[PDB]
């Protein structure tokens, strides 16, 4: 009703055509033949006339909206649909506050006393109150009332500036001012008084007297912050950024050789002056740098996160002002993460402007940007093309041409410039900024026309020392200056002293991380170097590898020495030893170390990386530490171990379905919703760990980079952000890092496992006892006690040591390292021994040992030499016999132990074979084996490993009978049943499942929740042929 | 490259087999393929005996031109080419260091007059441009389309069709249309390019000559500054002419090819007017003149630390000076005298130019870099020509 109320001649003409077309359709439908329609009178004439009139209405709305937009040029930012809601929602008034967030960028919602506007609030939370509360009546247009607001909002900022500026001039404590003045205003008042107090201080050289003075304001503001309300907490912090800059510059000045040296340094800085001379107060503030002056416009900025001052920053601010002075566009090219747009945003803020950023080519419409450009040239704002480079050539041309109009319009000062085929006026306060990320080719370029319209600058990462010093200052300094220099020298030194290793990063991100890790650590100890030193070894060391592990120790103590002793020394450790005793594990030098390194990192870091060789001990480290924490804290843990690359990005993070765009959960996001959405049970007191065991890659980490960010929130592909609690820790265990970006590393805590945590013996030790547990559920304690006694006396480590060493001195097909072969031994050995348990009851004690020794010598062979030539096996067999006791039962190639059918007996005989008799028709049969010295040999071993339940990989040339031996040994037995899957270059993980579904029956038993056993009662074997094909 | 190749294309068929390996064993020395001594027969070959003398004397550019001269052709000047040429269209590309725009002014002036420079800038320029195109061909005046590459989107639509349609330009009055390209830069449509004649303005000015050409316009500005300023503007004219001079010779010289403009001088001179407008004419303001010139004005483009220092070390010498500067070995520039005439000081500083003669060894004497570097660079451009020729012959 509201839209047709505003447009009477438009809706009276729409409804008239709506009548005609309603009769035209219903007349034409009842005809019942589309073709019959051509026989209908006045149809081409009717529709041609109707479409003409429908086009006159759309055109008339278009003239209304542009005349509305020209009156309040913020509406250029909004666009049509949003604009119409505003004109429609005029009755309400309050419903416009939604759209202000867009047309200002600083504010979020507007404050009313309904009839009157008391002020506005920014997106940051900051409350601005107007001078005059703007009165609102029924017969008012949005255009009229809002235009008053833009005026008053800027005036209100001048008010709050002069009010404040005057107060501090009357010697008032800055902690007083904070509570009563909006940040934007207090900031400018600081700048103007700072500038005036240091300006005079150049003449006098009273620097020391002003420095301590400022330093005190810094300390005063710091302690204020700690006990402050979150709102004002932002405001103090934002001021801190600035205060620190103030003092830094004065200190730099106190140091200078001469007055010329001081007047050089001062020229380079941004100096904020005021005109105590003149009228038009919103033009009363101006800013000086390198000789160039720049009028502070009064736009509200709210309280944005303020960029920490760097020399590099000022230089950027300097080039920007140098371009602008001569009516040229600012432009910086350079690597992503050099904060080129942040600078353009910041340089605007410093001059009281909210810069409009165009994120270019993020599926961005040209039609919307063309509107935004008109809006910017009218409103006289600053627009920044955030990564301009990434635009498609037709768009890039079109945009680039437009931009030249603007920049050429300003250079000349043309009153009206023509762009987008219309005469639109140009404010001279307008400017366009271009950031140019580099291509795969090289560092990007402006189009030719723009080269003589812009000034290009090369952004560079900040030399770190300066950023470090400030960050140390903010925490609670002690000596910030010493630390910052020392820390950087050390990091710099590691870089030139350590080995060039893939994942090693010693740049600033790394030191910002040391410093981020530092904050909780300060709580433990001091705002001292010692807290720095501990944080260094907390982050730097867990990623170092043994040679470089000392380079760190050598140069850390070389550059700074802090302490003798560590707290949490007994406490965690006995909670770690008691965890491993229970787990089966051994507390080794190394295992303890990497368990400690990890323990201390979860504390700080929420995202953890574990890198190592396959079979390092990483699942055992973290599974062991996590376990130790439930003993020490009393907090439960809830672990989700997810193979990252088994599932698709869609299966894992959230897949949106191509046509009905229907949102379904996935895997990663769905286990978070138990914790976030409905913590029905005990989750607050619990610790949630989501582990990724599989190889990590860009594509997958990029879709969750926001959790890795300072954000701690998950961004949907469409339609949400989900926040992550402090309980919820993401771990990453993997074998390599080559794929990942240095950015991904440095957001997380990294734990490089230089070598295997444990001793070969210590592995077996655990492995044995792990195997024994399985057997207790299927073997009597008297039987078990005697059999575990046997194993201890038959194999000693001293003998095996040489055997595992000799393993290497051999050609191994399908290579797997000695350490990872161990489980293959132990599981076999224990099973072969548990096989002959009944014949251990009555047999001779000397003879029993011979059965044990033989089996162990056998099981040990296949587990080290089983993948060998067998020309090599036979070689190894003598090697085994050699290192074992000479008298003890020797191994032969075809060596076997035998017992009677109808009487208990005991002898060792080998190579006794059936012969096959088959008829002519039987000759070719898909299951036919002519048993050989080697058929029985392989079928026996192959079957023995399945009894162990260890998986088997049969490697060899084609037609060698790996498939036959496998099939015949199992097509024969009652116990197992075969299902054959043949893999090809591109086989899916559903193929495995589909094949299984014929022979498998899901049952929801409360013992394992969902289970997928075999469709019948006895065991199943998947035969996966050509496994090294996909 | 075409010289050495074409020479081998003729002489390998014509001359002896003893000749072929001798000249190839020479082209191998100039390249890094091999270093050897060619086959000598007393008074058997003398032209060839003369070439190896160039190669053995470590003299590179001379040996490279040997192949050009051996053709005994008069090497045609843009005007000669144009006069002989039988078309109304020309596109001359050039490196961004120079622009033949001002060569075309003297080319038109010395014969057939009719000079019309048309910048292709914004919509107005292209719009005015297309008007002046159709009218000049009826009238028969020469026309120039400055730096088309930038306004190119238009070319493929209006000029590509317009020049193709104009086989009535054959019918039209004596008239010649000229276009300026940049080799390093966007690709002109091949169809339009093949239709039109092509030239490469390879014509590089000396340091002194660029200084005199920079300082030449500067008098047209009028007077808004002090007498003292004209000294600073003189200083900058030298400075600019010294970094541009250094631009070509790389790697030795600058790490990369960087391009410095009339815009770079302008933003520097504007900062100079500004420093004198804000300060006392006490000479000491010099400190932050250097930092702003070396880091924002000229170091803006520079990305490598290596080269940023070079700009700075040049500013150290061009700007800071007391009483005597000695920009180059030959020339000292003294600070403005107590007489304080601004008209006199222009004429004095113009006279300092007119007194000096740019030496033989300019690139090493004037540009503070060593002589040994210059020869290293001469060697490298030799290697590039020698290689690409060998490669061409083996490909066919
Ligand atoms: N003991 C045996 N008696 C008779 N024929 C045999 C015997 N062993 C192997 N063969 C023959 O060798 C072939 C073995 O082929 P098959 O076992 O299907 O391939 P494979 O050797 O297992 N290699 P792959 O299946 O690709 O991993 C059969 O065609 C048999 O005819
Ligand atoms: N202290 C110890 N004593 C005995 N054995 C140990 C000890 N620590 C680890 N092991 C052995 O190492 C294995 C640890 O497996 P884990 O999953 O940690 O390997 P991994 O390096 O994570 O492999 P992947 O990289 O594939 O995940 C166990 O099977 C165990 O037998
Ligand atoms: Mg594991």
């Amino acid at each position: 009703l509201d839209i047709q109320n505003f447009l009477p001649l438009e809706t009276s003409k729409f409804k008239s055509l709506t009548s005609e077309y309603k009769m035209i359709t219903t007349r034409a439908f009842q005809l019942d033949t589309t073709i019959e329609v051509i026989h209908i009178p006045n149809f081409d004439t009717t529709l041609k006339l109707t479409i003409d009139s429908l086009k006159m209405i759309k055109s008339s709305l278009s003239t209304f909206l542009e005349r509305q937009r020209r009156q309040f040029p913020r509406f250029y930012f909004l666009g049509n649909d949003d604009l119409l809601k505003i004109i429609g929602s005029g009755k309400h008034h309050d419903q416009v506050s939604k759209f202000m967030k867009k047309m200002f960028g600083s504010i979020e919602s507007i404050i009313f006393l309904e009839d009157f506007i008391t002020g506005v609030r920014s997106v940051e939370g900051e409350v601005l109150n107007l001078n005059e509360k703007i009165e609102l009546k029924d017969s008012i247009q949005a255009q009229e009332w809002l235009n008053i607001l833009d005026t008053e909002i800027k005036l209100s900022v001048f008010t709050q500036f002069r009010d404040c500026l005057g107060q501090i001039k009357d010697g008032t404590d800055i902690e007083v001012v904070v509570s009563k003045y909006i940040f934007q205003a207090i900031l400018l008042s600081a700048q103007v008084m700072w500038t005036e107090l240091v300006e005079k201080c150049l003449q006098t050289n009273q620097f020391s007297k002003y420095w301590k003075e400022v330093d005190m304001k810094i300390k005063g503001l710091l302690d204020k912050l700690n006990k402050s309300s979150d709102n004002v907490k932002k405001k103090i912090e934002a001021l801190l950024v600035e205060y620190l800059h103030f003092n830094n510059v004065i200190g730099q000045l106190k140091n200078c050789s001469t007055k010329e040296e001081a007047r050089l340094l001062w020229a380079k800085v941004q100096k904020f002056y005021q005109k105590n001379d003149t009228l038009d107060d919103l033009n009363s503030v101006f800013i000086s740098q390198s000789g160039y002056l720049l009028q502070y416009k009064f736009e509200y900025i709210g309280i944005p996160e303020r960029l920490i001052y760097t020399p590099l920053l000022l230089i950027g601010f300097a080039t920007l002002t140098d371009s602008l002075h001569q009516k040229y566009g600012g432009c910086f090219f350079g690597p992503a993460g050099t904060g080129k747009t942040e600078t353009v945003k910041a340089f605007g803020q410093n001059l009281g402007r909210v810069v409009v950023v165009f994120n270019c080519d993020d599926s961005f419409d040209y039609q919307v940007l063309s509107r935004l450009l008109v809006g910017i040239t009218q409103i006289g704002a600053w627009g920044c093309f955030d990564e301009f480079n990434r635009l498609d050539e037709k768009v890039l041309s079109a945009v680039s041409a437009n931009i030249q109009q603007i920049q050429n319009g300003l250079q000349v000062g043309k009153s009206h410039i023509t762009l987008l085929e219309e005469e639109t006026p140009l404010s001279p306060h307008t400017a366009v900024f271009i950031t140019l990320n580099p291509g795969y080719n090289g560092r990007s370029e402006l189009p030719e026309n723009l080269k003589k319209s812009f000034r290009e600058f090369s952004m560079k990462s900040p030399q770190s020392g300066t950023i470090a010093e400030m960050i140390l200052q903010i925490m609670g300094f002690e000596d910030s200056k010493s630390l910052a220099s020392k820390i950087v020298h050390f990091l710099e030194l590691l870089s030139s002293k350590c080995s060039s290793m893939n994942h090693y990063h010693f740049g600033l991100r790394t030191l910002k991380g040391v410093l981020r890790n530092c904050s909780p650590l300060i709580s433990e100890f001091g705002e001292g170097e010692k807290t720095v030193v501990e944080s260094l070894k907390r982050v730097i060391l867990p990623s170092l590898g043994d040679t470089d592990e000392l380079v760190f120790k050598d140069e850390l103590s070389k550059i700074f020495d802090s302490a003798g002793t560590p707290l949490n020394s007994k406490a965690i450790v006995q909670c770690l030893k008691d965890a491993g005793q229970r787990s089966g594990f051994s507390m080794s030098e190394e295992f303890l170390k990497k368990c400690m390194q990890f323990y201390y990192m979860q504390k700080t870091q929420q995202a953890l990386i574990l890198v190592g060789k396959a079979g390092c001990g990483k699942t055992a480290t973290w599974k062991t530490v996590i376990d130790a924490m439930a003993i020490f804290d009393g907090h439960a843990n809830v672990v989700y171990v997810i193979d990252t690359k088994v599932l698709t990005k869609e299966s894992l993070y959230g897949s949106m379905l191509k046509a009905t765009l229907e949102w379904r959960d996935g895997l990663f996001t769905s286990i978070l919703r138990r914790v976030n959405d409905d913590i029905t049970g005990t989750f607050k007191n619990s610790r949630i760990w989501v582990v990724f065991d599989s190889d990590l890659d860009p594509e997958y980490v990029e879709a969750m980079n926001s959790v890795l960010d300072d954000n701690k929130i998950l961004t949907l592909p469409n339609g949400e952000r989900l926040p992550i609690p402090p309980n919820f820790r993401i771990l990453f265990e993997t074998d390599n890092l080559d794929h990942t970006t240095p950015a991904t590393i440095t957001r997380c805590g990294l734990l490089w496992f230089s070598t295997d945590v444990c001793s070969i013996s210590s592995k077996i030790d655990h492995l044995l006892n792990k195997s024994y547990e399985a057997l207790d559920n299927k073997l009597s304690m008297f039987e078990l006690d005697k059999l575990k006694d046997l194993i201890s006396d038959s194999f000693d480590m001293a003998s095996l040591t040489n055997i595992f060493t000799c393993s290497n001195d051999l050609v191994h097909i399908l290579g797997v390292r000695t350490f990872n072969k161990l489980e293959t031994a132990v599981q076999l050995a224990v099973h072969l021994i548990s096989s002959y348990r009944q014949w251990f009851q009555n047999l001779d004690d000397k003879s029993l040992k011979d059965v044990i020794t033989l089996l162990i010598k056998r099981s040990l062979l296949y587990a080290l030499a089983g993948d060998s030539t067998g020309e090599s096996q036979r070689a190894f067999i003598q090697t085994i016999n050699t290192y074992f006791g000479h008298d003890s039962q020797e191994l032969s190639d075809y060596s076997t132990i035998v017992i009677a059918n109808d009487k208990l007996s005991f002898s060792s005989f080998c190579s006794e074979i059936p012969s096959v008799s088959l008829e002519a028709h039987e000759v070719m049969r898909p299951d036919i084996v002519i048993p050989t010295i080697d058929t029985i040999k392989h079928e026996k071993i192959f079957y023995d490993l399945l009894n162990s339940k260890r998986g088997i990989i049969l490697c060899g040339p084609p037609g060698s009978g790996k498939t036959m031996i496998m099939n015949n040994a199992l097509r024969n037995s009652s116990l197992y049943d075969v299902v054959g899957i043949n893999f090809s270059k591109d086989t899916t993980t559903e193929h495995i499942l589909s094949a299984l579904h014929r022979h498998t029956n899901y049952v929801t038993t409360s013992k394992g929740l969902t289970l997928l056993p075999k469709s019948d009662i006895k065991n199943l074997v998947l035969f996966c042929d050509e496994i090294n094909l996909p | 490259i075409m010289a050495m190749t074409m020479f081998c294309l003729y002489k390998f068929d014509i001359e002896s087999e003893q000749y072929k390996e001798a000249v190839l064993t020479m082209i191998g020395v100039l390249s890094e393929s091999s270093d050897g001594v060619p086959k000598l027969t007393v008074d058997t070959n003398n032209d060839l005996r003369y070439l190896w003398d160039y190669v053995t004397t470590k003299s590179y550019i001379s040996a490279l031109n040997w192949f050009k001269n051996e053709f005994f052709v008069d090497e045609w000047n843009i005007a000669d080419v144009v006069a002989n040429s039988d078309n109304n269209y020309f596109t001359m590309a050039s490196e961004r260091d120079v622009d033949g725009t001002f060569k075309l002014i003297e080319l038109a002036k010395a014969s057939k007059e009719s000079l019309k420079i048309i910048p292709l800038g914004s919509i107005e320029n292209l719009n005015y441009a297309q008007e002046e195109i159709s009218k000049s061909k009826i009238e028969g005046g020469w026309i120039l389309l400055q730096n088309i590459q930038m306004s190119l989107s238009w070319v493929k639509t209006y000029l590509h069709k317009h020049v193709e349609e104009t086989k009535a330009a054959e019918e039209h009055e004596k008239f010649k249309m000229f276009m300026t390209c940049h080799l390093t830069g966007d690709k002109l449509p091949a169809p339009l390019l093949q239709r039109t004649d092509r030239f490469v303005y390879e014509d590089i000015p000396g340091i002194l000559d660029t200084v005199k050409d920079l300082w030449g316009s500067q008098f047209f500005t009028g007077k808004i500054s002090g007498v003292w300023s004209v000294y600073c503007t003189f200083l900058l004219s030298w400075f600019h002419a010294l970094i541009t001079a250094r631009t070509r010779l790389v790697p030795h010289g600058f790490s990369k090819k960087y391009y410095f403009n009339d815009c770079d001088f302008q933003f520097a001179s504007v900062y100079l007017e500004n420093v004198l407008a804000t300060n006392s004419t006490n000479n000491i303001p010099w400190a932050q003149v250097r930092d702003h010139i070396a880091t924002i004005v000229y170091g803006g483009k520079i990305d490598e630390e290596k080269d940023l220092e070079v700009v700075a070390k040049l500013c150290a010498h061009v700007f800071c000076g007391s009483d005597n500067l000695q920009i180059v070995p030959g020339v000292r520039i003294p600070q403005p005298l107590l007489q304080q005439s601004e008209e006199e000081e222009r004429a004095r500083l113009t006279a300092i130019l007119s007194n000096t003669i740019e030496p033989a060894d300019s690139l090493s004497s004037w540009l503070q870099l060593p002589r040994e570097s210059i020869l290293n660079y001469e060697r490298l451009q030799a290697k590039e020509v020698a290689s690409s020729t060998e490669q061409l012959l083996q490909e066919m």
